[PDB]
């Protein structure tokens, strides 16, 4: 059960400067020591996961397997919930361990088993006849898991699709490190309305979770919430998914 | 989109029930409602019953109350309908019927689509 | 109760000219949504019927173009700007709203000259 909706022609991934973004706290006593960080004025590769053109059909799919190189900086700017979670691992195959952050409506379930992925991850939604609400059961992403080693559950990382101010834009940020066999994640939710561009001003990201997965990480891919486009009379679709990806360096 | 296959050409003797299936390829059986219809030879069709998408139930026509049981099993995706007490003279063609809901996830309205795609049909053979 | 009957007994026609047919009921078909729901069917010999229309003012995809109907009132009609030989078969009109969902009476269509 897998589909090839991610076909496209080569697309030049744009770039933009990053103004003092992604700075986070290494200790536990001060807020508001060399480590990996994103240098000021660095280049961040801007993407378009789902894009339209010409007839304005959402034909331009993409979710390439970026290289997890010395950590990653991640961020999105939108007013929706299309981007759910991430896949991390060495080879994304049914022969070595891997990680899954499968965010869903009320919880975030971090899982690490021997997943057998397809050529692309989906995590879509559809409708269930017997009850009268949509369902998000998505065995599509990983097909099966032979032998597992870890599990987890907690309140979801991402804030709700709050939509409190329509004249604003939600700028979610993240930072992922696998330093010394410990998986570390930060976060920060920030209100912005001015422009799509990453804004001036410090953010001071803060810790979220730390788990002892003990895995090697080289390839990471992002997941989206593609809802079944029940044909009014293809297959799946969504609206305007985008994000940013910089890289860390041992610099300091 | 969707492909529906059925077979009911099993040659048997009068005095028992009959089972009819509808293999659904494409939309999962939990996504598309189903209905049923009968058309005797030299006679027009006739609506019997089907799923009520807004009521979550399957309601028969008054003519067929208590005569036939219709169920489905998403593990096999074969919508079953066992029509009881058939004989040779009652052999005829039986068809499937399917449809779903129209609006997207943040929907704006329900839909009574009725039926739009049909199976190949099959003569329920009794003799 | 809601019935569905078409005025003509049979509809023998000739190649190339337009055609029309009427369907009549005992009650209205407007839905509680405000929008009325109506459909039309076409059947070729030895084949299951195909839905040609699924609302008073639409037609189904895949079916030939120029297939149209009178999308208003309660005596809706099925009309085409042309007719062909392979279209030989029968036709029906169906309702949606009335959940008893009775099946109307069709009308034979034939090629004559
Ligand atoms: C992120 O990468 C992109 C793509 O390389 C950078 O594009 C910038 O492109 C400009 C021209 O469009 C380059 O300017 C160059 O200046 C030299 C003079 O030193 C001139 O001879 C060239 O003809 C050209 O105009 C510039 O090299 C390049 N910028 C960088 C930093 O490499 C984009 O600016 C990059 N952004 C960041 C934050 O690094
Ligand atoms: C989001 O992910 C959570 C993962 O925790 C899903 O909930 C979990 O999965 C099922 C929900 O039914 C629960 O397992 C068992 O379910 C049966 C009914 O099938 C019940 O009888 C058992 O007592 C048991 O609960 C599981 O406990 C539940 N766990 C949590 C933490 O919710 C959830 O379905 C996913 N989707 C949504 C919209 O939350
Ligand atoms: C994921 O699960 C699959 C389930 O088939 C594992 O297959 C494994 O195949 C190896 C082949 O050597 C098994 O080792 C052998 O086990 C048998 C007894 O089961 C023993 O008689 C042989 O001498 C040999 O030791 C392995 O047990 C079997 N399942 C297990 C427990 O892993 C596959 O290796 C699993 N991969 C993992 C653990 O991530
Ligand atoms: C983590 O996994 C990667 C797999 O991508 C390992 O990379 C291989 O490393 C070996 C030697 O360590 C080389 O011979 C291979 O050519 C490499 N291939 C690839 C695809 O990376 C990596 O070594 C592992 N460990 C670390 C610390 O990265
Ligand atoms: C398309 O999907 C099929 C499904 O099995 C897969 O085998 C194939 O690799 C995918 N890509 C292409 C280009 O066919
Ligand atoms: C339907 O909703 C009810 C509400 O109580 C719940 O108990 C049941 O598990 C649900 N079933 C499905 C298939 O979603």
């Amino acid at each position: 059960q897998c589909v090839n909706l991610t076909t496209r022609t080569q697309l030049p991934p744009a770039y933009t400067n990053s103004f003092t973004r992604g700075v986070y706290y290494p200790d536990k006593v001060f807020r508001s020591t060399q480590d990996l960080f994103l240098p000021f004025f660095s280049n961040v590769t801007w993407f378009h996961a789902i894009h339209v053109s010409g007839t304005n059909g959402t034909k331009r799919f993409d979710n390439p397997v970026l290289p997890f190189n010395d950590g990653v900086y991640f961020a999105s700017t939108e007013k929706s919930n299309i981007i759910r979670g991430w896949i991390f691992g060495t080879t994304l195959d049914s022969k070595t361990q891997s990680l899954l952050i499968v965010n869903n409506a009320t919880n975030v379930v971090i899982k690490v088993c021997e997943f057998q992925f397809c050529n692309d991850p989906f995590l879509g939604v559809y409708y269930h006849k017997n009850n009268k609400s949509w369902m998000e059961s998505e065995f599509r992403v990983y097909s099966s898991a032979n032998n597992c080693t870890f599990e987890y559950v907690s309140q979801p990382f991402l804030m709700d699709l709050e939509g409190k101010q329509g004249n604003f834009k939600n700028l979610r940020e993240f930072v992922f490190k696998n330093i010394d066999g410990y998986f570390k994640i930060y976060s920060k939710h920030t209100p912005i309305n001015l422009v799509r561009d990453l804004p001036q001003g410090f953010s001071a990201l803060e810790p979220l979770v730390d788990l002892p997965i003990g895995i090697n990480i080289t390839r990471f891919q992002t997941l989206l919430a593609l809802h079944r486009s029940y044909l009014t009379p293809s297959g799946w679709t969504a609206g305007a998914a985008a994000y940013y990806v910089g890289y860390l360096q041992p610099r300091t | 989109q969707v492909r529906v296959v059925q077979s009911g050409a099993e040659v048997k003797n009068p005095g028992a029930s009959v089972k009819v299936s509808c293999k659904v390829s494409g939309y999962t059986l939990t996504e598309l409602s189903i209905h049923w219809v009968r058309q005797a030879p030299g006679n027009g069709l006739e609506w019997m019953g089907g799923f009520d998408p807004e009521d979550g139930e399957t309601i028969y026509a008054q003519k067929f109350q208590g005569r036939v049981t219709m169920t489905e099993d998403t593990s096999t995706d074969t919508a079953y309908m066992e029509l009881s007490s058939l004989r040779s003279d009652d052999t005829a063609v039986y068809y499937c019927a399917t449809a779903g809901a129209i609006t997207g996830t943040p929907r704006n309205f329900y839909y009574y689509y009725g039926m739009d795609v049909w199976g190949q049909g099959t003569t329920v053979t009794v003799s | 109760d809601i019935v569905m009957t078409q005025t003509p007994l049979s509809s023998p026609v000739t190649l190339g000219q337009p055609a029309s047919i009427s369907c009549r009921s005992s009650q209205s078909l407007v839905h509680s949504d405000g929008n009325t729901y109506l459909s039309w069917l076409q059947q070729r010999p030895g084949q299951p019927p195909r839905l040609l229309i699924y609302k008073i003012s639409n037609r189904f995809s895949g079916v030939p173009d120029r297939f149209s109907g009178s999308g208003a009132g309660t005596d809706f009609t099925l009309k085409i700007s042309r007719v062909e030989a392979e279209d030989v078969g029968v036709y029906y009109c169906m309702q949606v709203t009335q959940f008893p969902y009775t099946f109307g009476q069709g009308t034979k269509l034939e090629i004559k000259r």
